[PDB]
């Protein structure tokens, strides 16, 4: 309602003693939202990596690199002929609203027991042998039962695994490797011989198999966000780019809610963001016009209420700490700020103090012993 | 004779510009309340000293 | 072609000192005014750098591991160091990476490539024509299954000069990360005679190379009837990455000023 | 002793912008972390000594 | 947490994936203000 | 344990669909067909 | 946690369990060193 | 088990129960005395750990 119903509900009391109260930071909000992305115009190649006529064996999976494309995450996402939809590092909504600096499929075909071993930090014959996924996986895995596509009566044994290997493989290593297998504790030179082993082994994959001895085609999405200059990204259009006004800026998902500025920072030519001292970013490459911005937090202060208690009387003054009177003044209602009340930007008695500004309160020239201590050699009290 | 006043806002430290996060905090109830009111006491016992 | 050019000089294996070199931006972030702790792979500061020549009598092009990331930097004059070759087995049993400055282009590209035992490029010096001009490459003899394959717009850069101390720095980082291959570079005009200049002057990234495949030892590929000939006196030094945790000085317009190897 | 802020009027024409990068309480101020003005100038310390 | 930038949780997750993760940056940026708090009263009485 | 207000909503679905009636789901029958509040106190029964 | 030794922890689970288990371990300890060095610092101004 | 004089019929297949005891293979597996051994959810190197 007003800054004396907010120390009264601050304090939980319905009465506030003669003091100077600590009351909630103001903020000046958000005249509106920016959004700005790189600008690519041809969709990304989903017909091609969700739907190629055959897949890679999972022993020599294949890796497809996407980029300088726009991604509609919500045609695969919406789309019924997928059984697994995990995400790892995004939840799947999101997709849309984001961009990517890298993005790759990587695309194979398993076993529907083997489905579970493609998480990130997995074990078992796949995720040891031929497709780990590393213990940070940001990224999305995508599979779906192919039986009418990949396989025929008999086996399609065109698909085929590792079942030996020395060691476990590292994260997103490949092996062609065919070398033979030692079990026993003998050497074993050529194509063959007892206890020697061809490491891979094919799946006869045939549409009389249980559901789980089916082919499942699998694609692994990966990708790495907000690092970096972005080369793929969602179906959000760009808005025009305004500055000196405080917004809700986007770009490249970089969201935030901040002042603009044309920032004389001279970025070498591969940067894009700007870290600050505390780790969030304070400039920003637009990527539609090559220009740095610097970004600031849109301002804000410490506000306090200046009492003579409840007993004498409601009228109380208000100090917006380490602010001088204009960013009062512009922190005009049209903006949303935070507190609702307003009513004070009347003014007619906004005096400067070194401590802030203070509102509601008449600067006498006359000096006094200290009442309420306001700071930095100023106080206030309740008078004729 | 003094050390420098300081005053921290618990929310805006924590949770900077996010409703999300705003929300979340209200779990712990009074201790952001109690953190500036410690931090209350010792800048005006500095004007005190 | 395919040719083995035997007629060289026997020296011991040289080393010299990596004072405060191979330090590069260790990600796509601008910061100022700031001293910057990161922990990557960089070039331990004060380390024997393996140093190669051509002269005359020797033309120096082993094949070196590729372990953790190299740093490679040439003090250079009439373009002699135009290159270098990557990978596992060199001999067409895996791919490799080939990345040359030719006469005009630069060409990158990944293949199944069979290498030669000794690989080079060659220049018809001052025949006639008072101009200098590429005339033999030399390295594999084919290249059947490729897998990745660049090439750079057209230019023409220049292949003669005779003048004594080197006037040209040129550093590289090489780092094989998780299926890519960063080059980070510099240039710097110098003018001495015989050694690494001492100095900081750190490296901007310039390419990153999708390539995906293992590298395990590398090569380098120089300007020079079949056997015989005059080499340009340019020289070449070698250093290997570690993870080392780097203290980087920012200055005030924006770039590294300084830095401080942690161990 | 030279000190880092006062309180001595922060005003986002030499913070925001060039002076919110280099600038310990510029990343201070923007999350929270403020610093209050004492009651008594360093001039009237010097009225009372 | 997955990331220290409060934004990049809550632009990469929903509303139930992103509240396991605010939740430890709230858990340890709260309990870094109770050690800067206990630090400064404790401070306050070797300058008291 | 004893029940302010209790509803019983009964309705048919495709059985792919059953995991779309877990709370903070998304998905068209999550989205505009049957969305439940992200802090849904209750049980989920379904049978072919 | 499962265990109050570290190594017991992390013979018996992978990455991804050994990790939660691992930060009750952490979050714990860091607790015991924050308690004690708030006691020593209080007891350091009674010495004081 | 694997060296006694005489095996039964299948039709009347043996079941001997095992305890109290360790189950070093290396005298069995390493032996080429097998022409199939094979596990179906353990690697036969894993059977000694
Ligand atoms: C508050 O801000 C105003 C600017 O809006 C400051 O006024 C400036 O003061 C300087 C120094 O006397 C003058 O040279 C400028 O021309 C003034 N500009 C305007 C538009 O007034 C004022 O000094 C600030 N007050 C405090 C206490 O910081
Ligand atoms: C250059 O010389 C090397 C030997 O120094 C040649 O390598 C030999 O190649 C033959 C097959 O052509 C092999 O049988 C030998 O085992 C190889 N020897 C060594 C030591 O590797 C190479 O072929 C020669 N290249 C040219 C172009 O003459
Ligand atoms: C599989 C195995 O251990 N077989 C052994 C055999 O080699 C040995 O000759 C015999 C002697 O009693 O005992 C049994
Ligand atoms: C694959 O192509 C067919 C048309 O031949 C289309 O109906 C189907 O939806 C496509 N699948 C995906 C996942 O886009
Ligand atoms: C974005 O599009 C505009 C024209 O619509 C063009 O000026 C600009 O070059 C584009 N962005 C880039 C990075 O080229
Ligand atoms: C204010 O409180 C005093 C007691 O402290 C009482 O005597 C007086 O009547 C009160 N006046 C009003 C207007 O409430
Ligand atoms: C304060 O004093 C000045 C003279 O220094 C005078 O001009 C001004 O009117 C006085 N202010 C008030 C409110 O009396
Ligand atoms: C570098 O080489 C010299 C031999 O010239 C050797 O004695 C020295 O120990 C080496 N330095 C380091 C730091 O490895
Ligand atoms: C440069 O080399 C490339 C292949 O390495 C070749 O295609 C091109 O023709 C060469 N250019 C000239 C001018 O010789
Ligand atoms: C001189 O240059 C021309 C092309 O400019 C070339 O064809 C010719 O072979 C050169 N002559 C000699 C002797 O190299
Ligand atoms: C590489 O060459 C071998 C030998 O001809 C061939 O069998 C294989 O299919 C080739 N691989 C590719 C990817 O072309
Ligand atoms: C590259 O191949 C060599 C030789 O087989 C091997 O030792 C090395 O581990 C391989 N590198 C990677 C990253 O797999
Ligand atoms: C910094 O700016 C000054 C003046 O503009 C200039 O002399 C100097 O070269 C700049 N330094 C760098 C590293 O760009």
């Amino acid at each position: 309602l007003d800054p004396l119903s907010e120390t009264k509900c601050t304090l939980k009391s319905f009465t506030v003693e003669k003091g100077i109260y600590q009351t909630s930071n103001f903020r000046v909000q958000p005249t509106e939202s920016i959004v700005r992305f790189p600008n690519i115009t041809n969709l990304c190649p989903f017909g091609e990596v969700f739907n190629a006529t055959r897949f890679a064996s999972v022993y020599a999976w294949n890796r497809k690199r996407i980029s300088n494309c726009v991604a509609d995450y919500s045609v695969l996402y919406n789309s019924a002929s997928f059984s697994t939809f995990k995400c790892y590092g995004v939840s799947p909504t999101k997709l849309n609203d984001l961009c990517f600096t890298n993005v790759y499929a990587d695309s194979f075909v398993i076993r529907g027991d083997e489905v579970r071993q493609i998480a990130p930090g997995q074990t078992g014959k796949i995720a040891d042998y031929n497709y780990k996924l590393p213990d940070d996986f940001t990224g999305c895995v995508i599979a779906w039962n192919s039986n009418n596509l990949d396989s025929k009566v008999g086996g399609n044994y065109n698909y085929l695994y590792r079942l030996f290997r020395k060691s476990n493989l590292k994260p997103f290593e490949r092996d062609i490797s065919t070398e033979i297998y030692q079990a026993g504790s003998t050497p074993c030179n050529g194509v063959e011989g007892f206890n020697c082993y061809f490491p891979l082994q094919s799946y006869g994959f045939q549409p009389t198999n249980g559901v789980g001895y089916q082919p499942y085609r699998v694609v692994v999405l990966s990708f790495e966000l907000l690092h970096a200059p972005a080369t793929v990204c969602g179906p959000k259009k760009s808005t025009n780019l305004v500055k000196n006004k405080c917004v809700n800026f986007n770009f490249n998902g970089l969201t935030g809610t901040g002042v603009l500025t044309e920032s004389n920072k001279k970025f070498l030519p591969f940067q894009q963001f700007g870290r600050d001292i505390a780790d969030t970013t304070d400039a920003v490459r637009d990527p539609q016009t090559l220009e740095i911005l610097d970004i600031t937090p849109c301002s804000f202060g410490g506000v306090s209420v200046i009492t003579p208690g409840t007993n004498t009387s409601n009228q109380v003054a208000v100090l917006y700490q380490g602010v001088n009177c204009t960013e009062v003044p512009v922190a005009i209602h049209a903006d949303q700020l935070t507190p609702t009340w307003r009513v004070y930007s009347t003014g007619s008695n906004v005096f400067q103090t070194r401590a802030g500004c203070l509102i509601g309160a008449e600067h006498v020239n006359n000096s006094y012993e200290c009442d309420i201590p306001i700071g930095a050699g100023i106080c206030a009290s309740y008078q004729t | 004779v003094s050390m420098t006043k300081t005053s921290v806002d618990c929310t805006m430290y924590i949770c900077g510009d996010s409703t999300e996060c705003s929300n979340l905090l209200l779990q712990y109830g009074s201790f952001c309340t109690q953190l500036n009111r410690a931090l209350t006491g010792i800048a005006v016992e500095q004007d005190k000293n | 072609q395919c040719v083995n050019l035997t007629t060289r000089t026997q020296l011991p294996p040289a080393y010299t000192n990596s004072f405060t070199r191979g330090v590069y931006y260790p990600d796509k972030v601008f910061r100022s005014s700031v001293l910057h702790s990161t922990q990557d792979l960089f070039l331990p500061f004060f380390s024997n750098v393996t140093w190669f020549h051509a002269i005359h009598k020797r033309f120096d092009n082993p094949v070196l591991p590729f372990n953790d990331g190299v740093y490679f930097a040439s003090t250079e004059k009439s373009n002699i160091i135009r290159g270098w070759i990557f990978g596992t087995t060199l001999d067409s049993k895996t791919q490799s990476l080939l990345i040359v400055n030719n006469a005009t282009n630069v060409v990158i590209k990944v293949c199944e490539f069979q290498f030669c035992n000794d690989p080079f490029l060659g220049v018809y010096y001052h025949k006639n024509n008072k101009s200098w001009m590429e005339s033999e490459f030399r390295v594999y003899s084919s290249a059947n299954n490729c897998t990745f394959e660049y090439v750079s717009q057209p230019f023409l850069m220049d292949l003669e000069g005779k003048q004594g101390n080197f006037k040209n720095l040129r550093e590289f980082v090489f780092k094989n990360i998780d299926g890519y291959f960063k080059i980070y570079s510099k240039h710097t005009p110098i003018n001495l005679v015989r050694d690494l200049p001492q100095g900081f002057s750190a490296l901007e990234p310039l390419v990153d190379l999708p390539i995906g495949i293992n590298i395990t030892r590398f090569q380098t590929l120089l300007a020079l009837s079949s056997s015989g000939w005059t080499a340009g006196a340019a020289a070449y030094y070698v250093g290997y990455l570690q993870p080392r945790t780097f203290l980087l000085k920012y200055n005030e317009n924006g770039t590294i000023t300084d830095a401080v190897d942690c161990a | 002793v030279t000190l880092a802020d006062a309180g001595f009027i922060k005003q986002y024409g030499d913070c925001l912008g060039d002076i919110a990068a280099r600038d310990l309480i510029c990343a201070q101020k923007f999350n929270g972390l403020t610093v209050l003005p004492p009651l008594l100038t360093d001039e009237m310390i010097a009225q009372y000594t | 947490a997955i990331s220290s930038v409060l934004n990049d949780i809550l632009s990469r997750l929903d509303k139930v994936e992103a509240e396991v993760q605010i939740d430890r940056l709230i858990t340890g940026r709260l309990q870094s203000l109770q050690t800067y708090v206990t630090q400064q009263l404790i401070r306050a009485a070797e300058i008291r």
